[PDB]
């Protein structure tokens, strides 16, 4: 379930069900009926690998960290000669050693994965 | 490996098809439980050409698998083989369709005809549906070792050969795999050595393990001491641990 | 001297450049991962291999530069104290500090020390000491060395207790094993755990490493060194070797004895090849034949020029009598006789290898008295090398 | 469909070869030619027209008088039968047992395919004075005694055991013990109280002989 | 950064807290006993002083 | 994390190795302070209470923790951090109080309890006159300290009113940093690393071959310097 359907009335979420006679899947709440068409083919999505370009929260204050190393990599868009780079934040050995560069002038995140 | 096909990289790679490549979870990227009451039609435009080629029988629920490029080498691009394995493992009324390595985006369509029943069957297909290999094995590493094979002219020469190193202990089934040498297979675990071999073989394996243990410090110990130790440890029909539950539970004097 | 330190610094700089290149390649995802391990493990293995190779090269250069009058080098040659690694760490460069078999872990958030930047995989930040003890250590490498020393001290402190407990358990397990007067090892209950001590019945302190010449070598070399024929001329025996030269030729009894000995020798070679698949020749054996023959050559001065007095029949009969005279069991029944016969197979093979007719008549040129003395000494040493019953 | 059939045929051929080797080593009469038979004529003389393996491959022992009868005069004949059904129940082995009784075979060997029931195991030790041995095809695919770590095992007769005990002045309990469930013991069909002679290579002496008693 | 050192601060604080709890229990027992007649704290704290000194020592 | 707090290579050898530790020199332990003034300062400067805080329509809010207790959220963490640091350096807040800001985790933690171990450190600030970062302490403070150290032996008049360590703390030249605060600061090994960032880059210079070879001056964002 990429998204969770919440009942308009009350605040509980919606169980999945099939109309059988109408041959259309519908989402229904338990406190109240709230019957709708539920036009969404997504019923369940399972993930097995880390998302590409996970990066981090990249708050606007990322440039105020004195411990972040600085480099001279060229910015693809604003062509600045300054940025801060850090490795992937995934906490296992499956992740690679790629570096994510963040420009402090235009707040653009570009990686060094030339490949 | 076999003595004939000893220095053959291709033969070693082919024999390396004994590591348990796990279920699709080792090659899949995502799983879907897309709902589509229409049997012959699907809302996804991508999964239409294969249905057109193909076309208690209607399955309102559809299950999809998406693999990656890791199947090209680890799974040697086993496009239809995984589908056949799923068919044999599940059978019953499981409708599974696999792309024949034609489209770039490979979809493994699955269906079942009689929403929680799909979740349990997907979970079971996720972890305990083996495609190929030997259980209790997760990593096989090939190495090029040298053996002092005597020369035909009489002298002793170094003949390089390929040696497979495994991180699992399933020698009961590994010995039955064709293409290997069952008379030279060795395991560093002596506990299960006598499960398939004799007690004398277990004693020999234990002695070899002890000798390997006292090998790195450079100290040399006479064979008689270690032989006596392993003979004491294997005086009965099984391993006798040096602890309160091993040699202690004997018929010797209570005072001693 | 100056040039040696310059070369050491150049080697360290080259290693650092190689490490930096490896890091740059890995950061671009252009580095392949070795099968059986992830990218991080392969990268760490490459880094530590490069650092260790650089340290070894610098140490070797420093050791080579040192003169013969150096006191540390003089102690190293004698072997009383010191080693190559000590000289390396004291003069050229200290090795990379490792904890739990890996480099210095990120104690802080993606940092080793507060004085470094985040995500720094350079060798200096991960615990590489590029300095030497004589030169001095920076605070960071000083802390890394302190951590390594603490880890070592903790390891020894745990290990001494663990090995003490293991030794106590092992002593308790085998505290009642006896070698009895029947040359069998039994426990207190009388159960037999070994029908003969050490599978040969020989004392450990009376065994020396020796080389078996039959197993090694080539077929042609073995035939040249052992095969003797008195009829043909390919492997004929020089008549000047013994006083009976030019007369033993054409005989039949000597020829059949010689071919029987050659057949026994090749059977022994086949048996040794079957026993030792790897073909190792240096194995510990009770009696040192080489020392005995050297002593018998030093005494009873050998002219090396006059013909020998030994005959083929005398040598063969003496060897057979010596083989029959080796007693380790002293039984009368068939079972004990078979056990005694097959408990000295290796020693019999060694004796046959070292007391061949060609070897005696060519290399170990002795007289009849010298041969008898050798046989008597071998028998006495073998009988004195047997394990005394009643030993723990 | 061909891969599974070929794998089953190869496994059955290997199991048959191992069974023949076991029977020959037990002291019965098996020709060396029959021990090593090619796969092509094995499939020609067995299986069926369509290639499906056939379990109607049974052999009877002979107990040669050259050395086997001389050493053990109380040795009879052995019957080896391969079960056809996948999972062996109670009825099939009941038919096997009454067939052994009708053909008064001294020893009978049953080779099941996948699994056997505890009741089936209980049924086995009920035929005196005969013996019934059960084996698995997976365990019989590879011959254990051909391994480099397994030394030679030779069974000792009653006279030889008595002579050894008298010469060494030992009791039955004063000997190394080998479990009755040991793979080598099952290979040799050792009974309780039997003594087996073991010859192994040593790095200090050329040959070494040891004895173990089945318990 | 997730560990603290206990100097001669909170340790003595806990010791004095336990001693004062024992004191409160003892003085409450004495007050309950004295409901019949009279209430003097001059002698009710001899055991107080004894306990406070003895526990700390 | 034991750098500057416990002495390496000091623990006794034996069964107590690594357990019995001795404090390093120039290391102190906090005694504890009530956090109520800090809570009032946080509330006055602008800080949304946790009662009315909703995670929706506020993804940039940073949680504020005082003594391990969540009190609310702040929309402008950087200015709050600067104000708190300025107050601590001015003596309004007790120097033993440690304030840590997590940029990525969006968390601000303030600790005023006891048992924490801290060590003094120099403070590096940007100097626009010199065009590069420099230590806040200059030669005048050193001269005053030396004068007041030499004055007590021979006595004298009031002099500079006994310029001492407390004066250094009040002036903001030296501040206390504990283990938690060390996680988000950059420390220079020696004041010689506070040279201009270029430091004559790409210019070969001769050095003593018998001296220690060191690598430093790789960062231009130093915030603190080791005293020694
Ligand atoms: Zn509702
Ligand atoms: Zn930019």
């Amino acid at each position: 379930m990429t998204t969770f359907r919440f009942c308009r009335d009350c605040n509980n979420m919606l169980y999945p069900r099939e109309d059988k006679e109408n041959n259309r899947l519908l989402f229904e709440c338990r406190t109240c009926s709230y019957v709708e068409e539920a036009g969404s083919p997504l019923v369940y999505r399972h993930e097995l690998i880390t998302n590409i370009g996970e990066t981090a929260g990249v708050v606007q204050d990322i440039g105020s960290d004195p411990t972040l190393p600085r480099s001279d990599r060229e910015c693809p868009k604003c062509h600045s000669r300054e940025n801060v780079f850090f490795q992937s934040q995934q906490r296992r050995k499956d992740t690679s050693m790629v570096l994510f560069f963040v420009c402090l002038s235009c707040s653009h995140i570009f990686t060094s994965d030339q490949k | 490996l076999e003595p004939g096909h000893a220095a053959d990289q291709e033969q070693a790679k082919l024999i390396r098809s004994a590591i348990e490549h796990t279920t699709l979870k080792s090659v899949t990227i995502a799983s879907e439980i897309y709902y589509d009451p229409d049997p012959r039609s699907t809302v996804i435009p991508e999964d239409e050409e294969i249905i057109q080629l193909h076309f208690d029988q209607q399955s309102p629920w559809l299950l999809r698998l998406e693999l990656d490029r890791a199947a090209m080498n680890d799974k040697d691009l086993t496009m239809g083989q995984v589908g056949e394995r799923i068919k044999q493992t599940f059978k019953n009324d499981l409708f599974v369709i696999w792309s024949e390595d034609n489209d770039e985006k490979l979809i493994i369509r699955c269906r079942v005809v009689r929403d929680h029943m799909l979740k349990k069957i997907e979970n079971t297909m996720l972890e305990n549906i083996t495609l190929r290999g030997v259980e209790n094995i997760e990593r096989v590493v090939m190495m090029k070792y040298d053996r002092k094979v005597p020369s035909p002219t009489g002298e002793y020469v170094k003949e390089p050969e390929w040696v497979l190193e495994t991180d699992g202990v399933n020698l009961s089934e590994v010995m039955t795999v064709p293409g290997i040498d069952p008379t030279r297979i060795y395991t560093n675990s002596f506990i299960d050595i006598m499960e398939v071999l004799g007690i004398e073989a277990g004693r020999a394996a234990l002695y070899k393990e002890v000798y390997n243990v006292i090998a790195s410090d450079g100290s040399y110990v006479n064979y008689r001491h270690m032989a006596l130790l392993v003979d004491v440890m294997t005086t009965q029909g099984g391993l006798t641990s040096v602890t309160r539950h091993g040699f202690n539970r004997s018929n010797t004097g209570a005072l001693m | 001297d100056g040039p040696t330190m310059r070369e050491i610094t150049e080697t360290i700089a080259e290693a650092k450049k190689k490490v930096l290149d490896v890091t740059k390649e890995a950061q671009a995802n252009l580095l392949t991962a070795k099968h059986g391990m992830t990218l991080r493990e392969s990268f760490e293995d490459n880094v530590v291999r490069f650092l260790n190779e650089a340290r070894d090269k610098a140490g070797r250069l420093a050791e080579v530069n040192l003169k013969d009058l150096n006191n540390v080098k003089q102690m190293v040659m004698a072997g009383s104290k010191g080693s190559f690694i000590n000289i390396a760490q004291m003069s050229a460069c200290v090795g990379q500090q490792s904890v739990e078999g890996k480099r210095i872990a990120f104690g802080f958030v993606d940092r080793t020390l507060p004085h470094f930047s985040k995500d720094d995989y350079s060798p200096e930040s991960k615990g590489f000491v590029e300095n030497s003890y004589l030169r001095g250590l920076t605070p960071q490498e000083f802390f890394f060395h302190a951590m390594g020393g603490r880890e070592g001290l903790i390891d020894t402190a745990v290990k001494t207790a663990e090995t003490g407990y293991i030794q106590r358990r092992l002593v308790k397990a085998l505290e009642d094993i006896m070698v009895h007067y029947d040359n069998t090892t039994r426990n207190s209950l009388g159960n037999v755990i070994q029908f003969i001590y050490g599978e040969d019945g020989m004392d450990a302190a009376h065994i020396e490493k020796q080389s078996l010449d039959t197993i090694g070598g080539s077929d042609a070399a073995f035939e040249k060194r052992y095969r003797v024929d008195l009829l043909n001329t390919d492997h004929t025996l020089d008549p000047s070797l013994l006083e009976s030269g030019s007369e033993i030729l054409g005989d039949l009894k000597l020829q059949v004895l010689l071919d029987e000995e050659y057949k026994q020798l090749v059977k022994d070679r086949k048996f040794l090849r079957e026993v030792f698949v790897d073909g190792e020749a240096n194995w510990p054996l009770p009696v040192n034949i080489r020392r005995i023959i050297q002593n018998a050559q030093q005494t009873f001065h050998i002219d090396h020029t006059k013909p020998s007095d030994l005959t083929i029949k005398d040598i063969v009969l003496g060897v057979k009598d010596l083989q029959e005279n080796l007693l380790v069991l002293r039984g009368k029944n068939e079972i004990i006789q078979n056990a005694q016969r097959d408990a000295v197979t290796l020693f019999c093979c060694l004796l046959r290898s070292r007391l061949a007719t060609r070897r005696v008549l060519q290399e170990y040129r002795l007289t009849k008295q010298a041969f008898d003395w050798v046989l008597s000494n071998i028998e006495a040493q073998f009988l004195r090398s047997v394990v005394h019953p009643g030993e723990m | 469909m061909d891969q599974e059939n070929e794998r089953n045929i190869s496994r059955l051929w290997r199991a048959f070869r191992t069974v023949k080797e076991m029977v020959k080593d037990r002291g019965y009469f098996i020709t060396q030619e029959e021990v090593e038979l090619p796969l092509e004529d094995f499939k020609a003389k067995y299986c069926d027209s369509m290639g499906r393996p056939q379990r109607k491959m049974m052999s009877f022992q002979a107990n040669p008088t050259e050395e086997s009868i001389s050493k053990f005069p109380d040795m009879g004949s052995l019957w080896v039968e391969f079960c056809d059904e996948p999972s062996v129940g109670v009825k099939t082995m009941k038919t096997f047992v009454i067939h052994i009784q009708e053909k008064n075979f001294q020893t009978g060997i049953f080779v099941y395919q996948n699994n056997i029931t505890p009741s089936a195991m209980k049924l086995v030790p009920s035929i005196p004075p005969a013996t019934i041995e059960t084996f698995n095809e997976a365990a019989l695919v590879v011959n254990i005694t051909h391994h480099e770590l397994v030394p030679k095992h030779i069974r000792l007769s009653s006279d030889e055991k008595r002579e050894l005990l008298k010469r060494y002045r030992l009791k039955e309990s004063q000997l190394p013990r080998i479990q009755r469930a040991d793979p080598v013991a099952l290979y040799l069909g050792l009974k309780r109280g039997e003594v087996v002679k073991i010859i192994r290579k040593s790095e200090t002496s050329g040959r070494y002989a040891s004895y173990r008693i089945c318990m | 950064g997730k560990k603290r050192l206990d100097l001669a601060g909170p340790l003595l604080a806990q010791l004095f807290k336990t001693l004062f709890k024992k004191l409160t229990k003892d003085i409450f027992r004495y007050m309950q006993r004295t409901v019949e007649e009279a209430h003097d704290f001059n002698m009710k704290l001899a055991i107080n002083a004894k306990t406070i000194t003895s526990g700390l020592k | 994390t034991h750098w500057g707090l416990v002495c390496p290579a000091e623990t006794p050898e034996g069964q107590a190795c690594g357990l019995v530790k001795n404090l390093s020199l120039m290391s102190c332990i906090s005694v504890g302070t009530d956090p109520m003034p800090i809570i009032t300062f946080l509330s006055e400067w602008g800080m949304e209470p946790l009662e009315d805080y909703v995670p929706h329509q506020s993804p940039d809010a940073t949680r504020v923790f005082v003594n391990g207790v969540w009190h609310g959220v702040h929309r402008n963490p950087a200015r709050l951090m600067e104000t708190l640091r300025t107050l601590r350096r001015k003596g309004d807040i007790n120097p033993e109080v440690s304030m840590i800001r997590d940029i990525r985790e969006k968390e601000l933690k303030i600790f005023t309890d006891a048992g924490r171990v801290y060590r003094p450190l120099f403070i590096v600030e940007d100097d626009e006159s010199l065009g590069h970062k420099e230590l806040k302490v200059r030669k005048g403070h050193i001269a005053k300290l030396m004068a007041t150290e030499y004055q007590d032996i021979e006595g004298g008049f009031e002099d500079v009113e006994e310029y001492t360590w407390s004066s250094l703390l009040n002036e903001g030249l030296v501040e206390y940093i504990d283990a938690e605060e060390e996680e988000s600061i950059l420390i220079a090994m020696q004041p010689e690393d506070l040279e201009p960032a270029e430091a004559n880059e790409e210019n070969d210079l001769d050095v003593d071959p018998a001296k220690r070879i060191r690598v430093s001056h790789h960062a231009t964002t130093f915030t603190h310097c080791e005293i020694h």
